[PDB]
């Protein structure tokens, strides 16, 4: 588990 | 707070910038780098995806600049792209860091422009050596095909792929460097000396390594660099003794390889952890940094010590306040001076150029 990326990226369609 | 700063940024763009373009990508990218070739002119960017699902791709985007933004190619990738970097000697070749710990190599010219709907990843090389994922990734610009990688496993791996047919094969690391005692956040070759490279880690150290040394567990120098994790470094392309590091301590430090006992300068203005620092490809006194405070700061070391009338120190040339979320990566355009591309966690990619009167 890496602190450098957010745990919940969101899609823009 | 963010929302108010942003409204004030929007009102001021015509006075602070010669160019601002904003684009919301489908998924956020953790990575950004301008490819070196240019065909208004057409420039291209290597980007990646970070998704909540399994639709991951290495991405090449095109950008039209004065002399719109489009996806030119997506290539199936195993998991999110932690970082992607083109090889300076042949920029069709892109290395990528995967969450599995593999480093993958693609020749993007070998792939269909629409990715395989099956979702299979078909890398030209699979580079083995790490036990954990990571971020740092660096091609040696003086020795073709020598690639460094830094990982959360506390190690740096080096591969030499120059004699390997790019036909899907697995290659083990030629050398593994073990001097750090915590996550290695970044690694970078020196830009003029083919044997030298730096690394920075959560142990608060900058290490300088020489590939000519028989000892892979102890670097040539080990520098107590910051009062917290050191996340990024960058060697100056025009000044052979100078490099910079950026840190969770909110500062960028300036170093001289001739005497690393003493930091040369500390650039102070960021309000949160710094993740990226890069020297200008055009101007030896100019560097930039970005990170968690959503700001990208541009610094000019020729101004250290100058009398001012402050809003910040005199070496702070410009604060880019266009992003409203953490900045994951940014890249100076190597063909159009002062153009930067920056990408943030909220899917936004910005391509911008501060007003000429600011640096002039």
């Amino acid at each position: 588990m890496s602190r450098r990326k957010q745990s919940n990226p969101r899609q823009i369609k | 707070v963010i929302n108010e700063e942003y409204k004030i940024w929007k009102k001021n763009t015509p006075f602070l910038y010669d160019l601002v373009m904003t684009h919301a990508l489908e998924w956020p990218s953790l990575t950004a780098q301008w490819l070196p070739d240019v065909t208004f002119s057409i420039h291209r960017l290597v980007l990646g995806t970070h998704t909540s699902d399994e639709q991951n791709h290495l991405v090449i985007a095109s950008v039209q600049l004065p002399n719109k933004i489009e996806i030119e190619i997506k290539i199936n990738h195993e998991g999110e792209v932690n970082r992607a970097r083109y090889m300076p000697q042949n920029p069709c070749i892109i290395a990528t860091k995967t969450p599995s710990s593999d480093v993958l190599v693609f020749d993007y010219t070998k792939h269909p422009s629409k990715p395989d709907p099956s979702g299979e990843c078909n890398p030209d090389l699979r580079l083995r050596g790490h036990q954990k994922e990571g971020y740092g990734l660096s091609w040696n610009p003086n020795l073709s095909g020598h690639l460094l990688s830094a990982s959360d496993d506390h190690t740096i791996c080096l591969w030499d792929i120059s004699a390997v047919p790019k036909e899907g094969k697995v290659v083990d690391a030629k050398t593994i460097f073990t001097g750090h005692t915590a996550v290695v956040e970044d690694v970078s070759w020196h830009l003029l000396h083919e044997s030298l490279f730096g690394s920075v880690a959560d142990d608060q150290k900058l290490m300088i390594w020489d590939t000519r040394s028989n000892n892979t567990s102890k670097p040539s120098h080990s520098v107590d660099a910051h009062t917290a994790e050191v996340n990024c470094l960058s060697f100056n392309p025009y000044s052979e003794f100078i490099l910079a590091t950026g840190s969770a301590d909110k500062t960028v430090a300036l170093w001289d390889l001739r005497n690393l006992k003493l930091k040369l300068h500390s650039f102070e203005s960021h309000k949160d952890e710094i993740f990226q620092v890069q020297w200008s490809p055009h101007n030896e006194t100019i560097l930039a940094s970005s990170g968690t405070d959503r700001r990208l700061n541009v610094w000019d070391l020729s101004k250290i010590g100058e009398e001012q009338s402050e809003d910040g120190p005199p070496e702070l040339l410009f604060i880019h306040g266009g992003h409203t979320a953490k900045i994951s990566d940014f890249s100076w355009n190597p063909n159009e001076p002062w153009v930067i591309c920056s990408v943030s966690e909220d899917n936004i990619m910005q391509v911008w150029q501060m007003a000429e009167n600011i640096y002039n």
